[PDB]
């Protein structure tokens, strides 16, 4: 039999579940924060 | 606002409001100090803390202070000179930010320190009406 | 347990690569519990199975 490993080195990133879920947290945060700080600075401007 | 004092301590405040009927266009000699209602924000998330750090007018005594899951009260007065009926020639909105402790006693952690020239509104009280 | 020899009964440990190898130190703990079970014996009082 032939086992072909066409995984591209993801065996060697350790604790992949938490690592994946870090990356996803930091895009959702960085987006969500910057969407709220955007909306509020365009209701300040609209009041002043 | 009259303040009656005996032996150099306040006893009571008299608050009379008069009204000259007529037609005035004298907005250079006009002003209004209101004391706004006390606004309460529950800081749940880390965007709530970031939206608040956005605001130039949210001064903190220690900028490293942890806001997360704390409850904040904004005790705010706003002084306001005029230009016309609708446009303020100056806005000021100040007074202390307080955090609820686990006793339910509140304690001053911060200041509000909004200033401005020409303005069609007070952005602080708008922010706290929606968010608080 | 002679060094450079695996017992017949042994516990394993997951290595960061993700295989399970004979861990000597886990395996000792197990066999020491098993030595005492054999002399003194084990209780299961209050265990529900």
């Amino acid at each position: 039999p032939v086992m072909a490993d066409l995984n591209g080195g993801l065996q060697f990133v350790p604790e992949l579940k938490e690592f994946t879920a870090k990356l996803r947290k930091e895009l959702v945060e960085t987006s969500e924060v910057r969407k709220a700080v955007s909306i509020e600075t365009a209701l300040e401007h609209k009041v002043v | 606002v009259g303040t009656l004092s005996r032996n150099g301590k306040p006893v009571m405040e008299v608050t009379s409001s008069f009204f000259y009927r007529g037609n005035y266009t004298d907005f250079e000699n006009t002003f209004q100090k209101t004391v706004e209602p006390v606004y309460q924000m529950h800081i749940k998330t880390s965007k709530d803390i970031a939206v608040l750090r956005s605001k130039e007018w949210f001064q903190l005594d220690d900028e490293d202070f942890d806001l997360l899951n704390k409850t904040l009260t904004f005790e705010t007065e706003t002084e306001v000179t005029f230009k016309n009926a609708n446009i303020f020639s100056s806005v000021k909105c100040f007074g202390p930010i307080k955090v609820e402790l686990p006793t339910k006693e509140t304690v001053e952690i911060g200041i509000v320190d909004y200033e401005a020239g020409a303005s069609h509104g007070n952005p602080v009280v708008d922010f706290l009406k929606r968010n608080g | 347990i002679p060094r450079e020899t695996i017992p017949f009964l042994h516990l394993r440990k997951k290595t960061p690569a993700g295989d399970w190898k004979y861990d000597r130190q886990l395996s000792s703990l197990f066999l020491d519990g098993l030595e005492k079970a054999a002399f003194n014996g084990v209780t299961f009082k209050d265990k529900y199975v």
